[PDB]
């Protein structure tokens, strides 16, 4: 609107800058009211097609992995490359970028340490295991899939890795419902 | 089923067209069908006819009268033993579909609600259980050739 | 997508469970299938120790039994 | 003729 | 099965089956009293119609129940989603429900059950020390000591929930930690108290939200409710590292 | 001035006059029945409408009439209480008189014979009660109104979606009344398409081809004619010169001697101007250019006699030639110009196949009956059944308006079923959208959206059950026999009273009364629902009607809907709104003259209103009526903006017309945010009436409007005095202008001590006067739930404080003092019922007797030997109320006992014991036991002690009612008849009763003489009579369902208090469930030791912006300041000169207000009593956006020498220290919902089973188990638990041998499961082994 409700709720408000904040309140609650029974079927059809899956064996074996790069936007880091690489193993062992620097080894667990000892250094890319690699016939090896549990350790054996990501990624949503120039290419850095 | 009966037996030099005689064993099917599957309790046919003249009789008795008809004087207006219309009443009443919403329209049926009495309470079945208990010792208790035959007997 | 490859599952009761019930007995009965159990909300149906959790530790003796002694 | 009825009554009458 | 007072509460097969075996029992007759092939070839679609009407009713003319204006229930009706299946996808025994308060003077690992409850899910528990140290001679005269409410169950009440975990849970679980044990403490009252730092992981606020309670009967079924469930070994929330019990 | 005015005086705040007066709340209710039940000798709606859209029934051509003559509606047989005892609705019979006249066989229509049948009685109606509330089985019951679509044309788009490439394809409808549809529209390649309720589209032409039109004419009405001469050089076409509108012309251009433009050139606005100027009406035109145009008419060879081209052909060049020779000049194309004049028609001309009449009905017969064979005489009447036969299609008397109101047609009266002018028209209008001039019409708007009442839906139910009635009477006067019947043997009154009574009975909108308060009954009674038989739908209905359009300005409040599922679907009506004559809702308005705003106050729809210039409330005026703005705020087209001073037209009535009843009783409504102020509107509905409550100490002043509005207050209904208080009766002496002329004596108005509402609260009533008020017209006499003074006071006001207290209130809760339960305000009474009912078994009969198998004498101590209970035994959970025995046989007692009982002789009991027992966890008196017996059956002794006591009873007050009555009828003629005759101290020697052979003088002394004494003998008669039949319905036995042999109804009345659990609640929308009861020292004490009575918490108020709790808790604390500042004053007895001096001052005390209260009171017996009044704070008020601005309310603090910031310091209770940095302390009116935490708290260990599965529910006192429902097995596969999975749906709830050994292993202490295999699996097998479907379980 070209008006804006220009008292806080200190001083009153006339009829017609309440009628006015008045549909507001009505979208806020015809949304919330509709993401939970949305929502609610979002996570009903993750948890039924990520049900059979099971930590089912020690180690794969597989050398294959991904790398994992720190997203770049723009002129801002959205994530660094260390909390988005805790907590995982290691295919290829990284070094120093000056050859033959081998400080993290062979795959490992990526904990509180190695990572800021890959901190010091100045690594830009790890290759680590995901488990949409892994190579085992109905489920994931252990160390494949990662760290990370409510606990600290390495998922143990046995675990049901399968229903507690598809209730991670339904349990948000029911409250993520939803100077513009672009002249110069100016960034912060030299 | 009718019809094809009263061809069966239609007789044409009495000079009454099929209609009007085709008409009788028709409509004899049709009122014969309904008192026979239109219940799920199923009533006889001979109570039938008592059933309709008590909704005949007690729809005349509501005009003249204009109040209502009461439980006597269907005992007055008709020739029954004034229980026998205490018992007619009781009889046509269907039965109420097992999956009927009750009120609010909720998720909900009236089969959630009906209980059952079949079974037994799991502390009935714990006494009976642990009866076994003292009629195996108290009994044991007695003396042996005494005692069997209070077991036998 | 999720909604199409919960239903080529090889059980049949994974998927006659959530997605749509009358298609997926039809071409279950016709084929003959034969549903192994070897899953969790097979599992949970027939009432018995679902094979993830404290429960896997008794399913590591129950493979390891048939077919053999 | 047969212009996709199902209900038998039409059949009947038809 | 008869209601009380006359009335019957038919299940919506009875109208079904009634429907096929009446057609299908004229025509029976009609293939004896030789009727023409205007008939008989309509008692055939006529009956093939009921028959398909039991299976799924509704690929059809949708034959809806007399005696009222809804469509009747068929088999293939009864399997079909009510949005999950029909067997377990289980209402449970062993249960309750309250409005819970706040009570802050409680450690993390326990949270307050009202007498009133306590007395009535553990009540085969009691049933077990009445008869075991003698105080009731049989069975049917410990029932009758637990309804009097005598001073002596107050204090064996009080030893059957020594060590017994407890699991509270709130209606819309969204996530696994939604469901927690808890070593109860009984309070006087019918609220169930509950520590604050947790009421951040149910999503808790207390204007009035209730929450069930179970009972773990089995003796797997109290470890497991204390080693892999218990409250205090639910610190760092499964989605990420972060903290779950933060002062909120 | 009124005499509860000056009781207590309200201190007023608010600026703004008030011009008009709140309306009566319940004329939505109350008046829309008046239409329905009430004599109307012409056509409007009511019942008269509804035989005359029926009768007369003309028979099925053997033309014997039967035709209407007016009705009347009996009296019902029952009164109100006793239809809500008794147990059954409270009706009116209904008689309709009907003329059978039957004519002559074959002689002239004259007048044969007839008998006027006595009045045929055709079933009974509903009666509303004298509030607004109907009466269906002792339970009053509420018909919300209705917001549906009003029958018209509604055209509408619905652009983006479709074809996904834009293509807005506008379409219209045509919506009904009463019969089918019709629904023109585009298609993706602009050839219209016309459809029916729903079926196959058709070309929208085949419509018109079935009026008897022929592609001439359906082209003539549709577009215009280009005339083409050939005057043996070029073919000379006519031009106009407004044809060329925004044409590329591409010929050698020549006109009337200029050549104005050149081929490849565009026309211009004074390429025009050189037209008229030349006045161009010939040019000169190419051979070529008229092969891109199509033939306007036919063109036959003429010289042979065969069709040379038919219209909707275009041309091709051997045409011309084949026409240029033809013998033909009058040539005709269509004036169609893509940019405004499109061909739509013409296209659809085309894919038409039908070209004939007689074939177009058989193709739309095709469509609308499938697979049927056609015929000619079927496919003619079902065409002209469909919109064109008066009983299956009528439109409305408003369809009708909103019809030719569309079409911007002159008048609103006409046919209701359409016509063939109607059908072009709309098609019409729809191409116009198309080409641009016109627009489409949002459905939300609520001028296209009317309110159906209940008096225009019980007889639209009405209507349609007397059809049904219509079909069984022709049958019986053209089947059967016309000889001797008379007009009752055909009428039936079971489906004409059924096609009603099951209305009020069951519907979505015939709903159980909220019943809790005098607001959420109020309330309730104004609610718009838009759901319910032929509207919406909770799961069908987008966001799109669920939002707040800029019509809802003064008519629909914004602020209070509900939350869950039909938000926005509920929408209470407004406060001043009231329905048009069509039903549209409208608001006032006050009339701005060219200057001064006059007071002459118009209503204005909702299409009017979006004219004028409308001015706002909040603009003041000079004392004249001049705005003293030379600019003001207004609202025009739906926006607002600033205009002139002297550029409006109407001004808004007052402030608070823009809310609801409910959302216009929270105080400083405007400092709230929409979303917490939308919680305050629902927590006034569900306040419980607590036990005698006070008043708000900051008020908005429309309360006295909903406590008089409602009927639980007893108004008094005639000015005079009263005569006799009591708790249980008010004997209002009359006045004597107010007197009636003859035989009129005094007034009585009796009370409803404690009853049972429809939530098991309490409504008892309580006088609020004594003996020698001046009672006036209006005035009350008897508070009732939640009332005081006429006030509405919905709960209490405790000193409040804002801070966090140790962690007792962490979220939202709330903690409270031990004083606030010591004092016993929060204690409210509830009033259950339980009936123990004994039917007539098949086995033999049960009985009530004292005597039950095996029961002690602990048990049997309160009920007497007759069965029942007694009245006032306090009774506690399991106790007995009422002994009955049903026989039961069959033992075959089992082995191992059948030596238990041989030993011991324990007799086995013929019959088996169910009486009934109180419910557990409940304990209160038994304030009343009521006993209904089949007639036939006889009275036990209680069954007649009950019956005698009420006997009694009946005729005392019908006697004694004279006995008090016949006291002001002597009294009043003693007072008139002392003249006439000197008999004034003989006139207590004359006997008072001898006194009809003497009199007076012929005067009104005499003429009260024979006056009263004719019914004085009649009151002998009449009264005695109301003796009888009053002592006839207590006699006579009871109408109960078949079978039942006697029911007895107790009553119980529980009182609880309040406790931890309980969910206190503020009007803002501050929930809180109570925390914890502190004891009455350790809460923080100010300086003089007052304790706080609850302690709220500060970090509600930054998150939710509720800033309303913080204002008003600090004006409830000046206003409590006056409080202790006359109660010190009145408890020295100063003098009343001094509280004089202080009132007066606590009452200007403003800035500019409209008050004017004091110095007009009497001397000292009246202050004294008005500052009797105000010892426990003196009421302030505040509007809703008149409110009081924030100097006005510390100029009030200033006065009662409390600290005007607000915030004392509070001292620690345990310890001793202070609070540094002040904390708030104030007064909160504070609300106690009815979530009580004693009916939330269920617990089950082993109880009731299911039917089919064997999963446990609750129907014996034990509901079912909690819900481990599909979302809370995930939570336990998350975690590797799989023993407490597997036992949580095998043993505790579905298995069926595998608890009941889980329960005896758990008794001996072995805490260990065999789990089994449950019973709603093996259900699954045989629901589909049921199919022809083969399952089975492999063998390994
Ligand atoms: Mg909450
Ligand atoms: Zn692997």
């Amino acid at each position: 609107i070209e008006t804006p409700i220009t008292a806080n709720f200190r001083e009153g408000l006339n009829v017609l800058q309440y009628f006015i904040s008045t549909h507001g309140a009505r979208k806020g609650l015809a949304d919330t009211a509709l993401k939970t029974a949305n929502s609610g079927y979002l996570t009903r059809r993750l948890v039924d097609v990520a049900q059979d899956l099971v930590v089912t064996e020690d180690d794969c074996g597989t050398h294959e992995g991904i790398m994992m790069t720190p997203v770049i936007e723009g002129g801002d880091v959205k994530e660094p490359l260390r909390d988005r690489v805790l907590g995982r193993v290691t295919a290829e062992d990284v070094l120093k970028p000056g050859t033959a620097d081998i400080l993290v080894p062979r795959n490992t667990l990526l904990h509180e340490q190695w990572c800021d000892l890959l901190e010091e250094n100045s690594v830009d890319a790890v290759k680590v295991r995901s488990v949409v690699s892994c190579d085992t016939d109905f489920g994931v090896c252990a160390h494949c899939y990662g760290r990370d549990l409510a606990r600290g350790h390495i998922i143990n054996k046995g675990e049901a890795i399968g229903v507690i990501a598809a209730q991670s990624i339904g349990e948000p949503g029911t409250q993520l419902t939803m100077a513009a120039a672009e002249s110069s290419i100016q960034v912060k850095n030299k | 089923i009718g019809l094809m009966k009263a061809v069966d037996k239609f007789e044409y030099r009495r000079g009454y067209k099929f209609s009007t005689y085709a008409t009788w064993w028709i409509r004899q099917a049709i009122t014969r069908s309904i008192a026979d599957q239109a219940r799920t309790i199923r009533i006889p046919v001979h109570m039938i006819e008592t059933i309709n003249k008590l909704n005949r009789i007690s729809r005349q008795m509501l005009q003249e009268m204009g109040r209502e008809p009461t439980p006597e004087e269907l005992a007055e207006r008709m020739l029954m033993p004034e229980d026998k219309i205490r018992k007619v009443l009781k009889i046509a009443k269907e039965p109420i579909s097992m999956e009927t919403p009750i009120g609010d329209d909720e998720d909900s049926h009236l089969g959630d609600f009906i209980e059952d009495t079949t079974l037994e309470l799991p502390l009935d079945s714990a006494t009976t259980e642990s009866l076994r208990a003292a009629t195996h010792d108290v009994l044991a208790g007695l003396t042996a050739r005494e005692a069997k035959v209070l077991r036998m007997r | 997508g999720i909604t199409k490859a919960s239903l080529a599952t090889e059980s049949f009761i994974s998927a006659a469970s959530f997605q749509e019930t009358t298609r997926v007995l039809t071409e279950a009965a016709v084929a003959g299938k034969r549903d192994e159990l070897r899953g969790l909300k097979e599992n949970v149906i027939v009432g018995r120790l679902i094979p993830a959790g404290t429960g896997y530790a008794y399913h590591q003796d129950r493979m390891r039994r048939r077919a053999a002694g | 003729e047969i212009g996709r009825t199902t209900d038998p009554v039409r059949m009947y009458m038809r | 099965v008869p209601l009380d007072g006359g009335r019957f509460a038919t299940s919506d097969l009875n109208d079904l089956y009634r429907r096929v075996i009446n057609r299908n029992n004229r025509l029976k007759r009609l293939l004896d009293l030789a009727a023409p092939d205007i008939i008989v070839r309509n008692e055939k679609r006529m009956l093939q119609e009921a028959v398909d009407a039991l299976l799924d009713n509704g690929r059809r003319g949708r034959a809806i129940t007399g005696s009222n204006k809804r469509p009747l229930k068929s088999l293939a009706d009864m399997i079909k989603g009510k949005q999950g299946r029909f067997r377990q996808n289980k209402r449970v025994d062993y249960s309750g429900r309250s409005v819970i308060t706040v009570g802050p003077y409680l450690r993390l690992h326990q949270c307050g059950l009202p007498k009133k409850m306590a007395l009535e899910l553990f009540k085969p528990f009691i049933y077990g020390k009445l008869e075991l140290r003698g105080l009731a001679t049989t069975i049917k005269a410990a029932k009758k000591m637990v309804e009097r409410e005598e001073a002596v169950v107050w204090d064996i009440l009080d030893e059957v929930i020594r060590e017994h975990p407890v699991l509270l849970n709130r209606a819309p679980t969204l996530h696994r930690l939604g469901i927690q044990a808890f070593e109860p403490v009984l309070i006087e009252g019918k609220a169930i108290q509950l520590h604050p730092l947790v009421c951040a992981a149910y999503n808790a606020d207390f204007d009035g939200d209730q929450m069930a309670v179970h009972v773990p009967l089995t003796l797997e079924a109290q470890l497991e409710a204390r080693a892999l469930m218990m409250s205090t070994n639910n610190i760092l929330s499964p989605a990420n590292g972060e903290p779950i019990i933060v002062p909120s | 001035y009124s005499y509860t005015e000056k009781k207590r005086i309200r201190k007023d705040f608010g600026k703004r006059p008030q011009v008009l007066d709140v309306p009566y709340l319940l004329s939505i209710q109350l008046d829309s029945f008046q239409k329905f039940i009430e004599q109307d000798p012409e056509g409007q709606y009511g019942l008269e409408a509804a035989f005359r859209s029926v009768f007369p029934i003309q028979s099925y051509s053997g033309n014997s009439e039967l035709q209407y003559v007016s009705y009347r509606l009996g009296e019902p047989v029952f009164d109100v209480q006793e239809c809500q005892i008794r147990g059954v609705t409270y009706s009116a019979p209904l008689r309709v008189k009907l003329r059978l006249v039957i004519y002559e066989r074959e002689a002239p229509e004259g007048t044969v014979k007839d008998i006027k049948e006595q009045e045929v009685y055709m079933g009974e109606i509903p009666l509303m009660t004298d509030n607004g509330t109907f009466v269906i089985n002792g339970t009053e019951r509420v018909i919300v109104s209705q917001l549906h679509r009003s029958p018209g044309v509604f055209f509408d788009s619905d652009k983006g979606k479709t074809h996904s490439s834009g293509k807005v394809l506008y379409n219209a409808r045509i919506i009904p009344y009463r019969g089918s549809w019709l629904d023109f529209e585009f298609d993706p390649k602009d050839n219209l398409f016309v459809r029916i309720d729903r079926r196959r589209k058709l070309p929208a032409t085949i419509i018109l081809r079935a009026l008897n039109y022929t592609t001439e004419q359906i082209l003539d009405l549709f577009f215009e004619k280009v005339i083409f001469e050939i005057r043996d050089n070029k073919l000379q076409m006519e031009l106009v010169p407004e044809r060329l509108r925004g044409e590329t012309a591409s010929f050698d251009i020549e006109a009337n001697g200029k050549v104005y433009v050149e081929k490849g050139r565009r026309i211009t606005a004074r390429h025009i101007r050189q037209l008229e100027k030349d006045d161009v009406k010939l040019i000169e035109v190419p051979v070529e250019y008229i092969a891109g145009k199509v033939v306007a008419k036919d063109y036959i060879d003429e010289s042979t006699g065969e069709l040379i081209c038919a219209a909707n052909m275009e041309l091709s060049l051997d045409l011309l030639a084949k026409l240029s020779q033809s013998g033909h000049k009058r040539i005709e194309t269509l004036f169609t110009n893509d940019l405004d004049h499109g061909p739509y028609i013409s296209e659809t001309l085309r894919v038409d196949p039908t070209n004939d009449r007689l074939s177009a009905l058989v193709e739309i017969y095709r469509m609308m009956r499938p697979g049927e064979p056609p015929t000619r005489e079927a496919a003619e009447s079902l065409f002209e059944n469909l919109f064109f036969s008066e009983d299956r299609y009528d439109l409305s008397a408003v369809g009708r308006m909103k019809f030719n109101r569309s079409l911007l047609r002159e008048e609103i009266e006409g046919s209701g079923i359409l016509s063939k002018d109607d059908i072009i028209d709309v098609m019409k209008k729809l191409i116009d959208i198309r080409n641009g001039k016109g627009e489409v019409d949002d459905i939300d708007h609520l001028g296209n959206r009317r309110i159906r009442s209940v008096g225009e839906m019980a007889e639209n139910q009405f209507r349609v059950g007397l059809v049904r009635v219509e079909r069984a009477v022709k049958e019986r006067l053209s089947l059967g026999d016309l000889d001797t019947l008379m007009p009752q043997d055909m009428i039936n009154a079971k489906p004409i009273s059924a096609a009603v009574k099951e209305f009020f009975g069951s519907s979505q909108l015939s709903q159980f009364m909220v019943q809790n308060n005098p607001l959420s009954e109020i309330t309730h009674k104004r609610r718009i629902s838009a759901l319910g038989p032929g509207g919406l739908t909770r799961e069908r209905a987008g966001f799109e009607v669920r939002d707040v359009h800029p019509t809802h300005y003064g008519r629909v409040c914004p602020i209070e809907t509900p939350e869950g599922p039909n938000i926005g679907l509920i929408n209470s009506l407004s406060v001043y709104a009231q329905t048009n004559e069509y039903g549209f809702l409208e608001t006032p308005y006050r009339k701005v003259t060219d200057g001064v705003v006059t007071d002459e106050i118009h209503y204005l729809s909702a299409i009017e209103e979006g004219n004028y210039v409308i001015a706002q409330a909040n603009s003041n005026l000079d004392e004249e009526g001049h705005f003293v703005e030379d600019l003001v705020t207004c609202r025009s087209k739906g926006e607002s903006s600033l205009f002139s001073r002297d550029q409006v037209d109407y001004m808004d009535v007052s402030t608070q017309q823009v809310v609801s009843v409910g959302a216009s009783l929270i105080p400083f409504l405007e400092h709230d945010d929409a979303n917490r102020a939308l919680m305050g509107a629902n927590m006034q509905r569900q306040a419980v009436p607590t036990l005698r409550a006070d008043k708000p100490l900051v008020g908005t002043g429309m309360e006295r409007a909903v406590a008089v509005d409602s009927g639980v207050t007893a108004v008094a209904k005639r000015g005079g005095v009263v005569q006799y208080v009591d708790a249980s009766r008010i004997v209002i002496k009359v006045n004597e202008d107010e007197m009636y002329p003859g035989e009129a004596g005094i007034d009585i108005y009796n009370l409803t001590k404690y009853t049972r509402s429809n939530q098991n609260t309490c409504i008892n009533q309580m006088p609020c006067v004594s003996l020698g008020e001046p009672v006036e017209r209006g005035d009350v006499l008897a508070d009732g739930p939640s009332t005081d003074l006429g006030e509405l006071a919905l709960g209490q006001n405790m000193r409040v404080a804002f801070m966090p207290w140790n962690g007792y209130n962490f979220e939202d809760s709330i903690l409270v003092s031990e004083r606030v339960v010591q004092e016993d305000r929060f204690t409210t009474i509830h009033i259950q019922e339980l009936a123990c009912v004994s039917r007539d078994t098949k086995l033999g009969p049960e009985e009530i007797t004292a005597d039950i198998p095996n029961v002690g004498e602990a048990a049997l101590s309160k009920l007497d030997e007759s069965g029942i209970v007694y009245i006032g035994a306090e009774v506690t959970g399991g106790d007995i109320l009422v002994g009955k025995v049903t026989p039961k046989g069959e033992t075959q007692l089992t082995p191992e006992e059948k030596l238990l009982r041989a030993i011991f002789g324990e007799k086995a009991s013929d019959v088996k014991d169910s009486s009934l027992r109180v419910p557990n966890g409940v304990s209160g008196t038994v304030i009343d036991v009521q006993v209904f017996t089949r007639d036939g059956v006889e009275k036990d002794k209680r069954a007649l002690e009950i019956e005698e006591m009420q006997l009694k009873q009946a005729k005392k007050d019908l006697s004694e009612e004279l006995q008090i009555l016949e006291a002001g009828l002597f009294s009043r003629i003693r007072a008139v008849l002392v003249a006439g005759g000197v008999e004034a101290e003989k006139l207590d020697k004359l006997p008072r009763d001898r006194w009809l052979e003497l009199g007076l003088t012929d005067e009104e002394k005499q003429n009260q003489l024979e006056q009263l004494a004719e019914q004085y003998d009649e009151l002998k008669h009449e009264f005695e009579k109301k003796l009888e039949a009053k002592r006839r319905k207590i006699t006579q036995g009871d109408d109960l369902a078949p079978g039942v042999l006697k029911i007895v109804k107790v009553y119980l009345a529980v009182k609880r208090r309040i406790q931890p659990g309980d969910k206190m609640a503020g009007r803002h929308g501050n929930k809180g469930v109570i925390s914890k009861i502190n004891p009455i020292e350790d809460m923080p004490y100010d300086e003089n030791g007052t304790p706080v009575d609850i302690v709220l918490n500060p970090l509600g108020v930054p998150s939710r912006m509720n800033i309303g709790q913080i204002l008003e808790t600090h004006l409830g604390m000046a206003a409590k300041g006056i409080g202790d500042k006359i109660n010190a004053m009145l408890k020295q007895q100063q003098e009343v000169a001094k509280l004089r001096e202080f009132i007066q001052r606590a009452y200007d005390l403003g800035a500019d207000v409209r008050q004017k209260v004091d110095l007009s009171t009497f001397s000292d017996e009246e202050v004294m009593r008005l500052a009797e009044n105000l010892r426990k704070g003196m009421p302030i008020a505040t509007p809703v956006f008149d409110g009081a601005k924030e100097a006005e309310i510390k100029e009030l603090l200033k006065l009662g020498d409390l600290p005007t910031s607000g915030q004392i310091r509070l001292y620690d209770g345990r310890t001793g220290e202070q609070f540094e940095r002040p904390v708030t302390v104030g007064y909160m009116y504070m609300l106690k919902l009815n979530h009580l935490v004693d009916d939330k708290m269920h617990a089950r260990s082993t109880g009731s089973y299911s039917l089919v599965t064997q999963q446990p529910l609750g129907g014996k006192a034990q509901f079912g188990g909690q819900r481990f429902g599909e979302m809370e097995v995930w939570a336990l596969e998350a975690y590797g638990a799989a023993y407490t999975l597997q036992e949580m749906l095998t043993v505790k709830s579905d298995d069926v041998n595998g608890r009941t050994k889980m329960y005896k292993n758990i008794v001996d202490g072995n805490h260990q499961m065999e789990p089994g295999m449950p019973e709603s699996f093996n259900v699954l097998l045989k629901e589909i082994r049921s199919l022809g479907i083969n399952i089975e379980l492999e063998d390994e």
